[PDB]
DNA sequence: CAAAGTGAAAAATCTAAAGCATCACCT
DNA sequence: AGGTGATGCTTTAGATTTTTCAC
């Protein structure tokens, strides 16, 4: 009976479409209040997470708490058959061995049940560390996408450092180095593609690229992105789901050498 | 000049007062003696006429054991051809420009084989310069391979005689050789030798009948030394223990006592009933005391063996490193010399090594080559080991595992050379002329090449000159070819996995190939019986008996074609296939003729009864460059200049550039253009051609060959003879006769054990340049008649059992129960009583004469007459080796494609009669796959159920990979650094290759980066390194952690780690904790797909273990054929209308 | 002397580029009722079949009986060369050795001209069945060429049903199993989109997934897609383009071999 | 020094990726009136000529005229970052050691610098012969581009073949041959569509697809494009965009080949 | 100035040739 | 909300090159 109602169709196919290539086995606790993600990576550098509470959805049955696990490869391969437009729900059983999907069509004609022969999983579940976000980088991230991914071009480690003038995303490369730099809006009126960084502290950090790239993947999904991080601690690249739910990705720190030779 | 001259001479007194130091003395009294002997030098001695006389030196030696020797001179030559009219003025020339060096020149024509209007009688006439010393040939040499070179050179391209000249010749091919065809002295025999006076050449005569021979004195030395850990073993650094050696069956030893902790006293190794070597200590105080009383022990020795595997890498520079910490002359004391090449040639001793026939001339597993599998192959049992890491400590403990352990070593090397390698010098002194060093080192190619010169002077000849490779091969179109080759070794496995011959299999047979059998029984039986022992029906007594056997036990088999029956594992070997067909077709390298030179023969009648019509496929990779652009890219580089290769020279100019530094700038320029132009620089393509081959030349490698395969037949003919001989003897026991049959059954054994080589050997002669017959078709025209063969072999077993691997001269293959094998003939003859028949190889001869019966023999009966008498004959005989118990197939990962000449097989005890093609015996490379090949060819033979006998392999498998998957926590970690040892040699340096990427190239940067350029200075060197996984996207070349960062001490090794692994987190350093299991997990999942799954799931096994996955192209077949929705054809649901055929248009 | 222009030349672009992947060498022929298609697979599986309209052309000039088997590879290849609007025209010779394709725009400029070598081979030619099919589909061309390239890999082999209810295809592999169902159309007057059914008996049959997925590609060929069948029967699926002729397809089905009792 | 900024982020960006990757190295010899590309070829064959003034710029600045040069397959990963109209913007020193690259946005808020180490070269300065063209055609681009990707697959020598009416493309291939007519346009409004041809004699000359093909990739910078050629002489292709300068693409001409007479 | 290599494995890395998911007009 | 093609983002099969074995 763990039921769940739902309009969209693009957004969950898409997000468990943003883990395509960072996550093969994840964890989904579904749960009354809702479900959720949290894990390492395969190289187990990093966090990621996903959450999806109940008042999102439309209808949302759910009396026990069951964390289930299913191939992201494979459910991705098979939600790639209805239409964007299409509306969703999942329900499971107490013996929900299998899971019980339905993709039913707009016009209410060309309805599709799907089913996976599941696996369990044991993987550790760790406290996110919460505390205050020194800068956050509230700005568009098809930009920021598409920046991080032409320096990728060139460069393959980023140093993040947002200071008092603004933000430098410094990235050294062995054919060339470059570095993004950007300052508050001032003359756009809509608020979209308007950044807003709250300043506390100036900051010099590095950080990896590549895993970078795999968490922008994700950008149609959001307009924009809060680039949420302190001194010394992983990054918190925000994606705003919906009203659905949210997701977290956690990025170590780089860790060179600070001393001298 | 001069001072060459004084140096010569000093160098040849001193060698000669050296020589005369070990016995054989300067035979210099008129006499006759009778001669044996064992090896050739060449010298100088001064002549009558004060010149400097070149020379060479036969040693030999008598039954008492009477050390002499005797000077050989004769005047250095070489023949040249120039062209017609141009032969008497060289001459005189040649004379006249010459003098000095030049002793007399003489015409001496000689027989050509490459040549229009081929031998209708014509003969070359060549110039021979008879020179004085081969320095003045070298010399002389030099001064004319760059004329003759140029004057080639406008052959091509299109006064003095100088360039009138336009061949060199023998000129790769040393003195020795030509001067031993010249005398006909053959080697190691007895000769009875005559000195007349200086005046006169000393004269040899060859003593044919006296077969009888005695031993000349042998030393086999086992060495042993301590080595460093961390280092490579060298005599600077430390010190020897001891030296034990063998004589003729009586041993010695030689001891040093200054580290050697106790006096030892006599051994005895006996461990057969006809081995037996008595053994007596010395024991020297002083390590100079060890190597004197060793060097004045062989001083009273009068050496002339001096045999240890291994010696010019590991001993030789040793010991003369030893005299030199000690200051000892080792050019006095013996004469040990660095050869030119990387050896120590004795001019009074012979030095061999089992490992240059062992490894190479015994047809072994290659990776099995060592002494103590050499002993376990042969003597059939293993001696005692050590290892080097450790055998330190091991011989200052105690010394007599290291005494017992040497004299063992030397005892069983002695009985190796005896056994074997005695026979082999013997075989290959019969009749190839060379002394038995640069046989045992040169390739059995190049003996072939000898036998060629041999029968060639006995066909007086001319020697082809060796060909020079030359690039820019063009074809019809004019397109530039990058590299030739033949179709290839037509290798290929149909099934594949476990066939064990009592586990019962499945056939599916015909019944109608039965009756095809059936109607021809009779005639099978009557070929096989007066073709292969030439023995008429009308003698034998039971042919209606074994004919109704067979007709029973092959309907036997054939009212139930389909069965599940024990396989019958018979290998259809065909050995010296190659030389057997160039027998039934007259195949010569110069008899290779096309239609337009086989009209310039006599012989073109339309009664082609002289033309072959042979068909083969030509193999073509090449460029896809066109003429015209290569024409520009020509004169584009003809207009300007060129860096120059001359260090701060003159501007490099393309018209006198050498040859190889063009190719190469070709090459690059076309491979880039036409990388950005034409998408490919290599396309492959098949062709056809056409050539015929003529038959009534001299034919000196055929009939050569046929004389030889006679020879082979008559030899082991009489080999079972005396060896009955000798067993009948053993039982009566009379010592003079038991050790003459001894004698003989050796030397037959010596004889058929030679020419099983050579008949191995004769193929391999073409695909090689710079040789006398290098060829482009008779390989290929004899691999395409085999391939014919064992096509129409794989049909014909198709019909009647399965063809297992279709291996160019053997195909290994399986017949049912009750098929007809072999069948034994009672006759009323006295000499064979009773004839043993082999039947499958009997009706694969009458289907191979049936196609193949050659009409067009014709020998030249009279050579007056130039008669040809034209024949038909039948030689081609097959064999099948005892019934295989075991028969192995590998397949490979790929989409159907499976391994080629690798497989393995098993007798019926089980024996490792055979095994090859795989990792485990390639030396390097990675060595717990090996160790796991080693496993698993163990544990194959246990089991009488396929299913249980994988399941044995199942286990093991698991055993050894819950080894590495559970880290090998509770067991040392010295074997695991041994196992995961990954060493890749480095070629050249390391600021060589540069851009280039490797993980050598890696491991040499990380070795640069920890201990400096230092290191890494020179190329040579043993760069051991593992795989780490802790660095995150990183190519897998890069952090090729080495196993030289493991000397350094702790903090230095962790900050050098932490730089290389660009992460200094991490606090503990196990090296269990920095290894990448993934290069070893894909390294042993290749391998166990290659071994037991991929084959396994070929034979309807559903796993060989869980623990493995498979490539899904296969999934999905095994998948949808468990189930019953199989597929459909059209014919049964869809009717039919006809079949239609368009037309054009 | 023979002459068939045709002003759809888009319809042929997809026509003979739809039918790639099962055969290599087609067996074309040229008769008074138009040019027809007829070709069956390498893998002795199944086979297609084509019929066009003499009146379909505009002008069509059957001269003589002609078939002509040629190959498919390069055909197609040079077959894309054409534009998407642009007139074609076909000719053929009594005696000749090159076929001749002419290509022209609606602008009377881009006219272009092929020659394609004729080929010579010997085909098997297989009658045509025709009795009372079970059931007879009306079904939209997208959908149910979606149908066919999603459920693609939920298997490799799906069974397909009809009923009352409406028309049900179930695929399964070793990941999991997936069924769509389509209801009845009552409520919407395009035809092309609304779905009609027709019945017999009872139809629980199964085909081979694979090859309806390299079939499927002849998706805008109708706007609609009809289908009829039976048990152990010509799958007769067949795609009407308008007034010029019609696409058709016949497979073979998988039978249940019968067990020990 | 050397300074310039100029608006358009387009034009150079799809300069770069048109001369990325059939020119390895060239050498950037810059003068008071500006630029010259010219570069050796590896092909060997293709000579370019590109022209470059100062006009269509915002500010020009330069104190000497370095012949400095650098490879274009850097110049292209770093001017992969540009857009379309971000301001793009370059500094340099006296000294060749270090370019800086500046990316300005058209909304002023994203920026960004980007450092490339250079190198120093050593090309003789080929020559650039100007002549009377014998043919001259002023080609649109896009359907220039469309029959050198419709002969690409076909065949490997393209013939020209220029006359009174227009231009002829013929070829010998292993599936066949065929041919493209051209001729004048008259009655056309948009001159962008518009052909127009220039002749004095018709020169026919074979030539390679598929180096035309990158030749082709310059196709966004005009609609139309300017093809000149003449008998015994290498074809000129021109490309023409705002008032900027011009692009010369010597291409010699491969004969037949004579041999076989 | 010297030197008996070349097909076959096998991988590393470098590619191009497609397969397929978003966009430049238009009611 | 679909119809023509661009335009890019993975994916997969060759291509190439270097040691290193067997024949
Ligand atoms: S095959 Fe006959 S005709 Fe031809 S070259 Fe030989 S002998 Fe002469």
């Amino acid at each position: 009976m763990f039921e769940a109602r739902l309009v969209q169709g693009s957004i969950l196919k898409k997000v468990l479409e943003a883990l395509k290539d960072l996550i093969n086995e994840a964890c989904w606790d579904i749960s009354s209040s809702g479900v959720n993600l949290q894990s390492m990576d395969s190289s187990h550098v990093s966090l990621v997470q996903l959450t999806l509470r109940s008042e999102g959805f439309d209808t949302y049955r759910c009396d026990r708490n069951l964390a289930m696990g299913v191939n992201l490869t494979s459910m991705s391969k098979i939600l790639k058959c209805a239409g964007n437009e299409d509306i969703i729900t999942l329900r499971a059983e107490d013996n929900a061995d299998t899971l019980a999907l339905v993709f039913e069509a707009p016009n209410q004609e060309k309805v599709s049940d799907y089913e996976m022969k599941l696996m369990d999983l044991d993987v550790e579940q760790l406290g996110i560390p919460e505390q205050e976000y020194s800068c956050v980088v509230k700005m568009p991230s098809g930009e920021f996408a598409r920046i991080c991914r032409d320096l990728s071009h060139i460069g393959d480690a980023v140093v993040i450092s947002c200071a008092k003038d603004g933000v430098k995303f410094s990235a050294s490369g062995e054919l060339g180095n470059g570095n993004i730099k950007l300052s508050q809006t001032s003359n756009v009126d809509k608020e979209e593609e308007a950044v807003t960084i709250e300043m506390n502290e100036p900051v010099q950090l590095t950080f990896a690229l590549r895993y970078l790239n795999f968490f922008t993947k994700a950008t149609p999904l959001s307009s924009t992105v809060t680039l949420s991080m302190s001194a010394d601690v992983p990054l918190v690249v925000e994606y705003k789901i919906a009203d659905m739910g949210h997701l977290k990705y956690y990025l170590a720190p780089k860790i060179e050498d600070e001393e001298g030779s | 000049s001069s001072v060459s001259a004084l140096k010569r001479l000093e160098r040849s007194q001193w060698t000669d007062k050296m020589d005369l130091r070990f016995g054989f003395e300067r035979l210099k009294e008129p006499g006759e003696k009778t001669g044996w002997l064992i090896n050739m030098h060449p010298t100088e001695i001064l002549d009558e006429d004060k010149r400097l006389g070149s020379a060479v030196d036969y040693y030999f030696i008598q039954d008492d054991g009477s050390r002499f020797k005797v000077a050989l001179p004769y005047k250095p030559y070489f023949y040249i051809a120039t062209r017609k009219g141009c032969e008497r003025e060289v001459s005189s020339f040649l004379s006249k420009k010459f003098q000095g060096k030049i002793a007399k020149v003489e015409t001496v024509p000689k027989e050509d084989l490459d040549l229009p209007n081929h031998l209708v009688g014509l003969k070359r006439n060549y110039i021979r310069l008879s020179f004085h010393t081969v320095e003045d040939l070298v010399k002389v040499r030099k001064e004319i391979s760059p004329a003759v070179k140029k004057n080639r050179e406008q052959d091509h391209a299109s006064a003095d005689q100088l360039d009138n000249i336009v061949d060199m010749r023998e000129y790769d091919v040393p003195y020795h050789i030509r001067l031993s065809i010249d005398l006909k002295i053959h080697v190691a025999h007895w000769y009875n030798v005559r000195y007349r006076g200086n005046a006169f050449p000393v004269e040899i005569t060859r003593r044919d009948d006296l077969v009888e021979r005695p031993d000349p004195v042998v030393l086999a030395f086992a060495i042993a030394t301590t080595k460093l850990p961390l280092k490579f073993p060298d005599a600077e650094t430390d010190q020897i223990m001891m030296i034990s050696y063998m004589i003729d069956g009586q041993g010695y030893l030689i001891t040093n006592r200054e580290i050697v902790s106790e006096d030892i006293e006599d051994f005895e190794f006996t461990p057969k009933p006809e081995y037996e070597g008595p053994f007596c200590v010395f024991n020297e105080p002083d390590e100079a005391h060890l190597i004197q009383r060793w060097f004045e022990h062989v001083q009273e020795t009068k050496p002339t063996i001096m045999v240890t595997y291994n010696g010019d890498f590991f001993d030789w520079p040793f010991v003369e490193a030893r005299a030199a910490v000690h200051g000892l002359s080792m050019q006095q004391e013996i004469g040990f010399q660095k050869d030119s090449q990387g050896e120590y040639k004795a001019p009074q001793c012979i030095h061999m090594d089992c490992l240059r026939w062992v490894k190479r001339d015994s047809y072994l597993p290659v990776g099995s080559h060592n002494l103590k599998a050499a002993a376990k192959a042969k003597l059939g049992y293993d001696p005692v080991e050590l290892d080097p890491e450790d055998m330190c400590r091991m011989a200052t403990e105690q010394p007599q595992t290291l005494a017992t352990y040497s004299v063992s070593d030397a005892v069983a090397t002695y009985y190796l050379y005896m056994k074997y390698v005695h026979p082999f010098i013997f075989a290959l002194c019969t009749i190839i002329p060379m002394e038995p060093d640069e046989v045992l080192r040169k390739g059995s190619g190049t003996l072939c090449e000898a036998l060629l010169m041999v029968q060639a002077f006995h066909a007086n000849i001319i020697f082809p000159n060796k060909q020079e490779q030359e690039f820019n091969k063009l074809t019809d179109d004019g397109h530039v070819l990058d590299s030739e080759t033949y179709v290839g070794g037509h290798v290929e496995a149909l099934e594949s996995g476990v066939f064990r011959s009592d586990i019962p299999c499945r056939f599916r047979m015909n019944p109608a190939a039965f009756d095809f059998l059936l109607q021809r029984v009779e005639k099978t039986l009557r070929h096989a019986l007066e073709e292969e022992e030439k023995v008429p029906v009308e003698q034998v007594t039971n042919f209606e008996e074994v004919c109704d056997e067979i007709k029973s036990k092959l309907a036997s088999l054939k009212d139930v074609p389909s069965r599940i029956e024990c396989p019958l594992i018979y290998h259809l070997d065909v050995g010296a296939m190659y030389p057997n067909i160039i027998l039934t077709n007259r195949l010569q390298p110069s008899a290779m003729v096309d239609e337009a030179t086989c009209a310039a023969c006599d012989f073109n009648k339309p009664g082609a009864n002289c033309q072959r019509k042979m068909a083969w496929q030509w193999r073509g990779e090449f460029m896809p460059a066109s003429r015209s652009e290569y024409h520009r890219i020509q004169h584009q580089l003809e207009s300007e200049k060129f860096p120059p290769l001359f260090p701060e020279g003159p501007a490099r100019a393309f018209h006198e550039l050498s040859r190889e530094e063009q190719a190469k700038y070709e090459k690059r320029r076309l491979a880039d253009y036409c990388r950005k132009a034409y998408k490919k620089i290599h396309i492959t393509k098949v062709e056809e051609r056409l050539t015929t081959i003529c038959q009534r030349e001299n034919s000196f490698y055929v009939d050569t060959v046929r004389a030889f395969r006679d020879r082979r037949y008559e030899f082991k003919g009489l080999h079972k003879v005396w060896k009955k001989k000798l067993s009948a003897a053993v039982e009566v026991g009379d010592a003079a006769e038991v050790k003459r049959c001894k004698n003989m059954e050796v030397l037959y054994d010596s004889l058929q054990l030679a020419h099983k080589c050579i008949l191995n050997s004769f193929y391999g002669y073409v695909m090689r340049k710079g040789a006398r017959w290098y060829s482009m078709e008779m390989a290929g025209i004899v691999c395409f008649t085999g391939a014919n063969i064992i096509t129409q072999a794989r049909e014909l077993i198709e019909q009647i059992g399965r063809p297992l691997e279709l291996d160019t001269d053997g195909i290994w293959c399986v017949l049912p129960n009750s098929f007809p094998e072999n069948f034994v003939f009672k006759t009323t003859n006295v000499k064979k009583p009773k004839v043993t028949i082999s039947y499958p190889g009997a009706m694969l001869n009458i289907m191979v004469k049936e196609g193949f019966t050659n009409d067009q023999y014709q020998e030249l009966a009279e050579p007056s007459s130039l008669t040809y008498v034209t024949r038909s004959e039948n030689s081609i005989f097959f064999e099948v080796d005892g019934p295989y118990l075991a028969m192995i197939l590998p397949a490979s990962k790929e989409e159907g494609k499976k391994l080629k000449k690798r497989y393995a097989v098993f007798n019926e005890d089980g024996s490792l009669a055979e095994l090859k093609g795989f990792e485990v015996k390639r030396r390097g490379e990675l060595q717990l796959i090996k160790i796991f090949q080693s496993s698993v060819f163990e544990a194959f033979l246990k089991g009488s159920t396929l299913e249980e006998v994988y399941g044995s392999v199942a286990k093991v498998a698991d055993y050894w990979l819950d080894v590495l998957y559970s880290k090998a926590a509770n067991m040392p970690d010295s074997e695991l650094f041994e196992l995961i040892s990954e060493n890749r040699s480095m070629s050249r340096k390391l600021e060589d290759y540069g851009e280039q990427k490797s993980t050598s190239i890696s491991t040499a940067k990380r070795l640069a980066e920890f201990l400096g350029d230092q290191m890494v200075k020179d190329a040579g060197l043993s760069c051991r390194y593992i795989i780490s996984r802790k660095p995150e996207g990183s190519p897998v070349t890069e952090r090729a952690i080495p196993l030289a960062i493991f000397q350094a001490e702790p903090t230095v090794r962790k900050h050098f780690l932490r730089k290389w692994l660009k992460s200094s987190s991490l606090q503990d350093f196990d090296i269990r904790a920095i290894l990448d299991w993934d290069y070893y997990i894909e390294r042993l999942g290749s391998a166990i797909q290659k071994i037991i799954t991929i084959p396994a799931a070929l034979q309807q096994v559903k796993n060989p273990v869980p623990r493995v996955k498979h490539p899904d192209w296969l999934h999905k077949k095994l998948l949808e054929k468990n189930d019953v929705y199989k597929q459909k054809k059209i014919s049964e649901l869809f009717t039919l209308e006809g079949r239609r055929q368009v037309t054009m248009a």
